[PDB]
């Protein structure tokens, strides 16, 4: 039997309102480690890699690794009938097909309990190698959505300038082109609206806004993301989740 | 001229 | 000769919001008792049953009782030109084919003063018996309208189970099914409360009851009443003046 | 070579909001005096002039008169990526057939910076006379709005009859009819929610509100809006800009 | 399945 | 019916 409950609902449900419309269906790995799970899109462009450890829930017990297929649209149906303040217990046994979801409320006078179908999934896990990026920006996961949601309005295609100084998206529509260019700031205050930049050498890569922006249907989760680059290698968009993990998306550049 | 993740990652 | 100052005109556009989603034309009885109006859906499965008291306007002067038949989704659009705020007056002569509406402002520098053209309408009004339920259950309009929203997502119909103790409402879908339960609750617009003569579990579409929960800014509460093979009422309660009671056929295969 | 640094960036982007709507491309006429603009909709019926004073703006630099030819819809786009508070400074050399647009932030953490390329446009410019006119009604810009909006759900036409007294909007439908008619205001109030009537002779026209309701665009320009008319000759719907000028609607009437 | 309240009132 | 305002202005 494999059981986990978390205390903070809506963590949950702001993930699958990630994935959702990116992903339709995905194999989550449970583990004694925690949550793992890894899907490329339709498209097999973008790739999505989600990492909550198991350390991050109240209750957490799996004796045997399950690896669940999940319609992820028919997740979210589920997750969005659950309050924000919900307790989200969840609950599957191994050759169990079907994956309990039980919400209390912080009320305790209400208490949901529903149960999802599951399905088979073949699932080519990718090696993703942890890297040095010639580039890594942390910068409010609010501006960079609201920028790559504008520049969508100009062209298909942002190319992102780093240096120490600063960081520049810009796109080339029909109609003109943009450069909206954000510098590190100085005597931080906080983190919450600040631009820092690690930086090992100077970079400039090309990626569709279409994928970057189901990528910041994440910012719910944090006040910030980390974008990391190098030359001819993949985009890395890294959302972290409160402590439990973090969620990554990857993106391939253009040539 | 864009290209798969397969081609970036694999195992 | 006809004519009803109503000084929350919201009440009124509230009604019709609730209305013009499950029955397009409808005929008003108007009578010195007040308003009372009564219909059943395209397909004759639920049945709307509205009562506002004459007590309930500021003005209310009806010399003939009126059978105003309407386009329900006429009569929106021309509501949806009131202001929240705004002192709807209505007005109709006897021979009158047309229902005259007058919009006051909280300005009262500006007056709207539209006019409805009318509809011949047979509608053969059903009894509608006094009746002690077996379940009656008063909850949150908000969490009612919630519920009935969610479980649309999970399956076709909803199973509402009723015990002492609780309430339970049930869907099973192609993807899963869902279970949510409610407790009787400490101190009574948040409470749920259950007179219960004997257990029931009754099964509804969905389709409809979402039709209902358009009500629900009438009214923070809603009363679910049941007993097993006759209809549920769902009852919006309209601040002092009256109610909006909707019924549903239950269902049962073989 | 021409620039204007104008500090209240809304201001602009209110004003495209106003225009998209209605005209494509438009001819922008540059001038030491300020920017003034004059265009007929796709169908000649309605015209639409702009007048920006060089006061206006904190800088104001034009050496020869320029003619910018602009797809307004593409400048739109543009501006939706200029914060409100943002400070939107214009350029735009002579041999130029590209403007320049710089949006600086509030605090200026971040300096988004487009560019947009021209058209060459005819533009018959058509005499507009100054004239006295039989009413002039000032009113509340958001209840002229809302009343155009509303009736346009009753018909196709609106029918604007005025005296000393008042002013009453009037359509038929299908459905029935509907008079809005509002008094001059007593108390003669604070008078961005009241209404004034010059009247030198009684006045009944009739306008599609299809086009009424594509003028009321504007109206986060000014709390108020005039209303000028007469007999057999267009309305005038003027909408006032904060100071640096106005936005005039011209409508012809009905047979 | 489902009835009709036609059934379930009259008159 | 619904004129121009080319017929009431020109120039």
């Amino acid at each position: 039997m494999f059981e986990a409950r978390l205390v903070q609902g809506s963590i949950l449900k702001k993930v699958l309102e990630a994935l959702k419309d990116l992903i339709n269906e995905a194999c989550w790995d449970i583990s004694s480690s925690g949550v793992n799970l890894q899907s490329m899109d339709s498209s097999h462009v973008s790739l999505v890699q989600l990492t909550l450890r198991s350390e991050g829930f109240d209750t957490y017990r799996c004796d045997r690794n399950l690896a669940m297929g999940v319609n992820l649209t028919s997740m979210s149906k589920i997750l969005k009938c659950a309050g924000n303040e919900d307790i989200i217990t969840l609950r599957a046994e191994d050759n169990a097909d079907t994956l309990a979801l039980v919400f209390e409320a912080p009320n305790q006078e209400k208490v949901s309990d529903y149960e999802m179908k599951l399905m088979d999934l073949d699932v080519e896990q990718l090696g993703i190698p942890e890297q040095e990026y010639s580039c890594v920006v942390k910068m409010p996961s609010g501006e960079f959505a609201r920028i790559c949601r504008d520049l969508s309005h100009i062209g298909d295609a942002v190319v992102i300038s780093c240096a120490k100084d600063g960081v520049k998206f810009s796109a080339s529509g029909e109609l003109g082109n943009g450069n909206i260019k954000l510098s590190q700031t100085s005597n931080v205050d906080k983190e919450e609206e600040a631009v820092t930049i690690e930086m090992n050498e100077p970079v400039q890569l090309t990626f569709a806004l279409r994928y970057l922006n189901f990528f910041t249907k994440a910012t719910p989760l944090s006040s910030t993301v980390t974008l990391s680059m190098s030359a001819d290698v993949p985009l890395v968009v890294e959302y972290k989740i409160a402590d439990m993990g973090h969620l990554k998306y990857y993106l391939a550049p253009k040539i | 001229s864009m290209r798969k993740i397969c081609t970036y990652f694999h195992r």
